[PDB]
């Protein structure tokens, strides 16, 4: 009910320092009347995005860019790539090029295999088919 | 040959305004439109202890000022009542701005449309303004 929007970037900052379990709530009552990029490029200074990621999940319909590519990082770390193929398949508000740099040498042969995918969604053959000549025989 | 706006003035001295009850209600009865009766009908309903605000607004006999500046401190919340069916802007702003919910305010504007009013109000000598607005954000 509050006229100004300034008190919820004090008050994301003040249950943060105090109450920050209880922050999950606010962000899932505020997210309407918020602008999300300010609060992530917020959060990346202090850095406690991975505490917030179920919410960004929530709110990845909207489409934002600093949202896509935060939570995208988040699932770099965290190692995981099912929710990532619907991130990149359900949103496209995102560089392509910044995410196949990691992807094509995360160690690993799926990460790999989807920086392989991405480079047709810009319509780049002939360095994916060639980056999956390395180790994909197995037909892909 | 009688003088009726002023015997009021003299019991006000006495604080015996009850005495006048019942000429007066006989007055009215017959239904004299003067508002040297109506309002003194107000003034008593006032110090009455009860809540003469329906009476304020469908008595279309006496006059916004002088029950206004009577019910400047005993109740504002009936005052401004007062100046807006009397449409004693300048007044409400007088009182209503200094001691009162502004937010009544914003609800008397955005009814009575009005744009000297607003320019009146929005030109940064009042320094009341940010409290009405972070009002009206809501009213509209």
């Amino acid at each position: 009910k509050v006229a100004n929007v300034e008190l919820y970037y004090r008050a994301i900052q003040f249950y943060l320092e105090f109450k920050p379990l209880l922050l999950n709530d606010l962000l899932m009552v505020l997210s309407p009347r918020l602008d999300h990029t300010r609060a992530v490029n917020y959060f990346s200074k202090v850095k406690q995005l991975p505490l917030v990621k179920p919410y960004l999940r929530s709110v990845q319909n909207h489409n934002n860019k600093s949202v896509n590519e935060s939570l995208n990082n988040l699932f770099i770390t965290e190692e995981d790539y099912q929710a990532l193929r619907t991130s990149i398949d359900a949103y496209d508000n995102f560089d392509n090029i910044s995410l196949a740099q990691r992807l094509e040498k995360h160690e690993l042969i799926e990460f790999r295999r989807i920086a392989a995918y991405l480079f047709k969604g810009n319509n780049r053959w002939k360095q994916s088919v060639e980056l999956c000549k390395k180790d994909s025989l197995y037909k892909d | 040959q009688f003088s009726t706006d002023e015997l009021v003035a003299e019991v006000e001295k006495r604080n015996r305004l009850k005495l006048l009850l019942p000429w007066l209600e006989a007055r009215i009865h017959e239904g004299c439109e003067e508002p040297a009766t109506h309002n003194a009908l107000a003034k008593i309903y006032i110090d009455s202890n009860n809540n003469p605000e329906r009476f304020l607004r469908e008595n279309p006999y006496y006059d916004s000022r002088v029950v206004g500046k009577y019910c400047e401190k005993r109740d504002p919340h009936l005052a401004c009542v007062a100046y807006e069916r009397g449409q004693c802007d300048l007044e409400l702003i007088n009182v209503c701005n200094e001691n009162s919910l502004f937010k009544s305010l914003s609800r008397y504007l955005v009814r009575r449309k009005d744009p000297e009013l607003w320019g009146s109000v929005l030109l940064e000598s009042n320094p009341y303004r940010r409290p009405l607005i972070d009002q009206v954000v809501q009213t509209a």
